[PDB]
């Protein structure tokens, strides 16, 4: 297969598992010495706010830092405009990213109303920002070696 | 203390990341120089945490201009001086020199031989720097050379075969100034 | 033209034919036997929704199960973060969907105000998911074989 | 590089230019005599909007007619659903566009307040409609030769 | 006032040239090195007419060593000392890099940015030859600087043959030492 | 280079080390998992004398079982009839070995006496047998992964 | 404890190597089985010094005929009768599948998982050679067989052979039959 | 595989044969049509000793011309300096050859005596001359057609 479109199912199955909350698959598409920087752009800045290390230290910040999901509600990472340039057994993916809140509203015991018709439910963003990605070649594809994540929100802790 | 290397394809955004990176944390500027065909090389040293932070600022502000981008942690402090500078200020009968084939391994196998014995490094050169062969000069005596020379080999053998290794116990003055120069 | 580029257009153009509610253009790019699985997905469930078979069965769902389009709305379905593997003669496409909302405001008789200056409307989103696509070959290029839909929101009928 | 991903690129660095309200960047991407004709388009139509040629007029068509970013706010033109056509040395490039507004909220002097957890502030979709680029061959790359825009929500000045 | 640039594919046959070009016409020499390998750069400076009359000379006296050659009329006399080596910049003020594709095209958008701006052109580089990478640096207040790096950015994509544009106000002690020096 | 070549240098390699009583370079030329399986081949049979396993113990068996030379001494691993077959990235290499020991004599005064013609010294041999090499492709070449050294006279310890 | 694997290319001297080892050392008989299309394969199984012996004797028997040889040893007692049989497994609990994609990996996965869980082995299996597709099956309570599946994922993993990892909590009736049977 | 190997290869499984007095693998390196020239040559001309002709009078010959070695006897064919030109799909390989004999001393008692090392026997040079070989090619692989062999020292037998 193509070297963009294995550098881009790389982003597509970060988004599943960022979404899943799935450790085990997040940690699967990096490098064993892998480092995710992530950074406070709000204001052209770049500010840290947390700088992991390994896959170790990638697995255990999906339990902490990502809210667990709960009864009926999911995310959907939307990445949008990537920009990728490959240079050998090297490359760089660029992308924006947005998190949406999905929250599933309680279905009644005897029945959604006769008047109601479309998605019961609630959808709102919360999350914005830009992934950069520095891939490696591997014998199996692509993975991922270094990522820094602007957000250009104010992340409170 | 850690190393982080950064490779860009044009001389005038190497310089403007020069600057970045220089003004996002307290690091150290090592190397900075052009290699043909244009393309240019960035060393910095210090903090690990420091280094990835100066490194995700270069990494992101590279654009298409980035070519390669490597962190090597937990360095021992006496190496950073061997880069862009000399440890000539010590004692004479320099002994031994490893050639490997990459500066990554070649920052590596040297950690590798600082813990084997008190053996001093004089320099670490290079050449093409992340792809050239560069080199490592070590000084000492005779039995603690050969197990640093070693150790520098199996460094680089683990991933590729170092491209020759020597001993030199007595330096003739004229290949003891080359060494040290 | 690449066999990625020409899955993702696959992709595209049944976006549009579905915000523009087109069932002749949307039947168009399925296969005579296809089958699109509505599936329910809220809680990592797979509850059947609705299970069509057929061009035909695909057409007369636009028409119906598609509320038509009125007024001055309009409709973007934003397809992130395709994931996609080609195994010779096939091939299969993953991507996330999010439904979104477009209601323009109606313009002054007189004009707008000297005050506002910018786009004067609504946009909210109001479904969201998952497609999952596999596509045979076809002398043009592909067509979609199977799909199945996994909304993580309550629908309701 | 591949052809397909060269184009995208241009489209994904359209819309980091978009948000970043850089009139350099993004006039560079054009052809010295290329065309944006942005269209009204709620309900099928194509009345004009703005029609600008060349460079220049697209340089000082970013000083106005898009707000200038101010205090801690910032833009995401989420572009979705590509289509392209590519026919020797020209293309043609399809795709949907959504505006969101990003605006960050104020941190306290003293910090965070102990009970809030998530990203703090406020994202909002203004705008959305479709692009639709013509494509020429250069030795670099791709770049614009002509462009459409058509807003589906009422544009006000 | 202009500049004729004479790539030999001969190091013996050019440095004939460079005795027969300064011979013949009341001429400069700004540089004249090897370019790797097995190749030779000379350029000159001054009178246009006394250019073409040395550039004529020298094509012909060539023979098959010739490999391109190129006369870049009416400069500015200031950008003559910044390709033969550095103007002393006291001031610290700011820096402005453009890096072009060609070495006739960085000339020509140095003599732009000259002409156009109060700046004080540092250095005109070239690591390869007349078709290499080259890179022109000026030092100045942050208005002239941004102007400078404006108008420089135009004769260069003009042509089609701009590799990066940058401006750094208030450059690290670390970049100012180099760009500069 | 000849793959057969390769194999053959390091067999070449192997006696001059052997001779040279160089344990870093005899392990050099063993995979980190290599176990060499010396045993008594008088009469045909197989009993096993020694069962190295590793760089480890093929470095302390230099250290061991074989002596460093003493003042005007040294030996010649003498191998022949080599027979190799290569099955793609592995190979097994068969030869015959023979070990002749070696001993100068000392020029009595100032030199040898008037009439002396030759070499002076004492040339024996000792051990005799049957190398079975069995090789596995590395980046760099080859390297030996399993050894089996048969010893048609008993030895001693 | 320790399991030869010797990949012949003939099946008469497969048959011959196979008397030959076992009449030169305490090993047993694990598997003998022709791999298509005219290929043997032999494992071994027993005491590591036993099977570095048998694995010397087959190795220089056979001639041209040997195409590939590997010793994994120590590995648990348990992990034999996996290998040439099933393990009866009376309870239904839950069952964990394991896919690798070497024989090697698989063994040393299964291995990893038994010593580090109280899980059952049921059966190793190898539709092609030592390098074909292989999955191990384990059967226990789901707390055993989710740790039993994550220490086997990493040791195949490690060396970057894993295919897919599954545990299924209460298999039915129509897949119990068939992965324990 | 090379051919020059594969030539290496039938001389090595010469000398192993000879060793090993293996009468059905002599043979089976042979044509059914070979024939091999023993001849004496102590200071030069070609003085025939032996004409054996045919793939039968090759087995027999073991079974005659070579004594079997007995109890902890055995022989090392050392064949050395090889020079092969192939030619077309005729070759000629010309080595010189050298046979030691090879006796086991037995062990005494429960042991050698204290401090014994190396190996225990008797390794004596018997036999010199040159080889001279003429294959042709066999559908998979080369077969012997004709051998010449000269001997530096007169047989007795």
């Amino acid at each position: 297969m193509a070297d963009e479109t294995i550098i881009l199912n790389v982003l597509g199955q970060y988004t599943r598992a960022h979404d899943r909350r799935d450790p085990d698959a997040m940690a699967a598409l990096f490098a064993p010495d892998a480092s995710i920087v992530v950074l406070d752009a709000v204001g052209g800045a770049s500010k840290p706010i947390s700088v992991l290390h390994g896959r170790d230290a990638i697995r255990v910040a999906v339990r902490q830092m990502m809210a667990p999901h709960g009864y009926r509600a999911w995310s959907q990472n939307v990445v949008n405009a990537p920009v990728i340039h490959i240079h050998g057994d090297t490359a760089r993916l660029d992308a924006q990213f947005m998190v949406f809140s999905i929250l599933a509203a309680e279905v009644p015991d005897g029945g959604w109303p006769t008047g109601t018709f479309g998605a019961q439910g609630r959808i709102v963003p919360i999350e914005a920002g830009t992934y950069t990605l520095f891939l490696r070649t591997v014998p199996d594809g692509w993975v991922i070696a270094h990522m820094v994540i602007k957000h250009r929100l104010p992340m409170a802790f | 203390q850690a190393i982080g290397i950064l490779e860009l394809s044009s001389i005038a955004k190497g310089m403007e990341l020069g600057d970045a990176m220089l003004k996002a944390a307290n690091v150290d500027l090592l190397v900075s120089k052009t290699i043909s065909p244009g393309k240019f090389l960035l060393m910095l040293g210090g903090d690990l945490d420091d280094i990835i932070l100066a490194v995700a600022v270069g990494m992101e502000r590279a654009g298409d201009s980035l070519l390669d981008s490597e962190v090597i942690p937990d360095i021992h402090p006496s190496v950073l001086p061997a880069i862009s500078g000399l440890n000539s200020v010590d004692k004479r009968q320099a002994v031994g020199i490893v050639e490997t084939w990459s500066v990554a391994a070649c920052i590596k196998a040297a950690d590798r031989a600082v813990k084997g014995s008190n053996v001093t490094l004089v320099r670490v050169h290079m050449a093409f720097g992340i792809g050239g062969k560069c080199y490592m000069v070590v000084a000492g005596d005779v039995s603690d050379v050969n197990n640093a020379v070693t150790v520098a080999s199996e460094s680089a053998g683990e991933k590729g075969l170092l491209v020759y290794r020597s001993v030199i116990p007595r330096p003739h003055e004229a290949m003891w100034r080359q060494m040290v120069e």
